[PDB]
């Protein structure tokens, strides 16, 4: 549900 | 000092202990000191440095985002005056999530991206540059803000020119840097957009490229290719 | 200090913020600060307390674990010598652990259990003290190991005393009482017997007497039952 | 698989 970053 | 009496054999070697005992605070601690050695870091090494500071400062990011929810509703019409302890506790917060980016940021310009010359090891530290940043933007409110925004701005876009002109399209470093300066536009830069282009851009590049890697490279490039997917699936 | 300057409701508040965002360590010093204000704690800040430092312990306890095997496979037929690098950091853990240990069983001789006259604050904090000479016995293997283990019997004992007294088979400080204490005749007192026929008697007793409850004490004497009876399943 | 305690 939240954007994903690495 | 602290590490500087400890080898730096051994601050590497207590950072994947670390990493195994998922205590990353210590592991962020040792590798700061094997930066402080002085020498360049390898790539398994780079990883370690970014894995430990990447969950630190995740962990405080979190926390602070729970607590500057709170303060939000207690700011609400009707919401009862609760006093200033959600404003300062969410400071104190905010204060050490500073503290760890300004740690990290140090390192990164003394000295690792100064001698930091080939291009795996070059974009990896200015993408860090570029998130350390991105994490003081999201807490920024001051006169500062801009400056900041403009410096993680800064730190991707010389990332991805060196990334474009000398790692494949497929390269996860490549691929994490475009995920992350693509977040840093739709959230920071309020560019949706822009962030969109980006990574469907990045992500079909990486398509087309894929018939190029071993079954291995094939696995770790989808990896990040998913999470492209992902933010456009969120965004879309 | 460092609380001593922080009101006692702010340090309670704040205490409650630190949960939510699962900033144990920052909750454990919040209730430290609020229980050397010299006051009672209630119900609730007494869950607060136990809550903030099984936490923080228990992450210390699970990354020891993690280091002491890394350790014990070292140490076996045909490892390969690795230096003391090993040996170090799960020193370093174990170190701090036993420090926070040695913090709780500070606060609750300096002063809570001499002020805590109510069976409810008296079994709640020698069940406390039971279980941190519990940890400090799971790491133990000096002069003093029979010692530690002793003060855990003690602690426990005197709260099963009181509890049985006192409170009714179904309190769910009795059951988690129980549940420990079962645990630590099981893996620290290695009397396997002893923590079956705990779980058993403690389990057979209160759901006799859940009758006697309300739908909403029902729910939660359960809840610490099903442990009990995951244990017995484990242990038989 | 571990032991509960509470
Ligand atoms: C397991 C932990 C350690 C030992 C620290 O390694 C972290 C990981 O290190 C490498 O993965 C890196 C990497 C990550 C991979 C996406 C994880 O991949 C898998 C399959 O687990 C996430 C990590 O945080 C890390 C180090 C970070 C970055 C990021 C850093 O920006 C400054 C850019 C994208 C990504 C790159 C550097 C990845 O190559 C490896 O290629 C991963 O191994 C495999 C089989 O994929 C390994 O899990
Ligand atoms: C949610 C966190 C806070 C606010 C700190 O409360 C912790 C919890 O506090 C109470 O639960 C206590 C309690 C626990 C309950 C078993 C949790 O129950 C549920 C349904 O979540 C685990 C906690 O660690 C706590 C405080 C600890 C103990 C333990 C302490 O020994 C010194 C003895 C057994 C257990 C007792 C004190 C429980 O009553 C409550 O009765 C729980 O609420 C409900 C609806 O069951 C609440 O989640
Ligand atoms: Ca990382
Ligand atoms: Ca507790
Ligand atoms: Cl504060
Ligand atoms: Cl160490
Ligand atoms: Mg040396
Ligand atoms: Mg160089
Ligand atoms: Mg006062
Ligand atoms: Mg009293």
């Amino acid at each position: 549900k939240r954007r994903k970053s690495v | 000092g602290a590490m500087g009496s400890m080898e730096r054999a051994s601050l590497i070697q207590k950072a994947k202990l670390a990493e195994q005992a998922e205590r990353y605070e210590d592991m962020a601690a040792f590798m700061k000191g094997a930066v402080e050695k002085g020498e360049e870091l390898s790539n398994e090494e780079r990883n370690l440095l970014s894995v430990a500071y990447k969950n630190v400062v995740g962990g405080q990011r979190a926390a602070w985002r729970v607590l500057s929810s709170i303060e939000q509703k207690s700011n609400e019409e009707g919401s009862e005056e609760k006093g200033p302890e959600v404003r300062e506790y969410r400071e104190k917060v905010e204060t050490e999530l500073q503290g760890v980016c300004d740690t990290v940021l140090g390192l990164l310009d003394s000295h690792l991206i100064k001698e930091a010359g080939d291009a795996e090891s070059r974009v990896f530290y200015l993408k860090m540059k570029g998130d350390y940043y991105r994490y003081l933007a999201e807490v920024a409110t001051g006169d500062d803000k801009k400056r900041i925004i403009d410096s993680a701005r800064s730190a991707y876009q010389e990332a991805m020119d060196i990334s474009k002109k000398e790692m494949p399209p497929t390269h996860p470093i490549r691929l994490g840097l475009a995920l992350n300066f693509s977040v840093f536009h739709y959230e920071i830069a309020n560019s949706p957009e822009e962030a969109i282009s980006l990574a469907k851009t990045t992500f079909d590049e990486a398509m087309a490229d894929l018939h190029t890697l071993s079954e291995d490279s094939y696995k770790d490039s989808t990896l990040i290719m998913q999470l492209l997917r992902d933010n456009l699936t969120l965004w879309t």
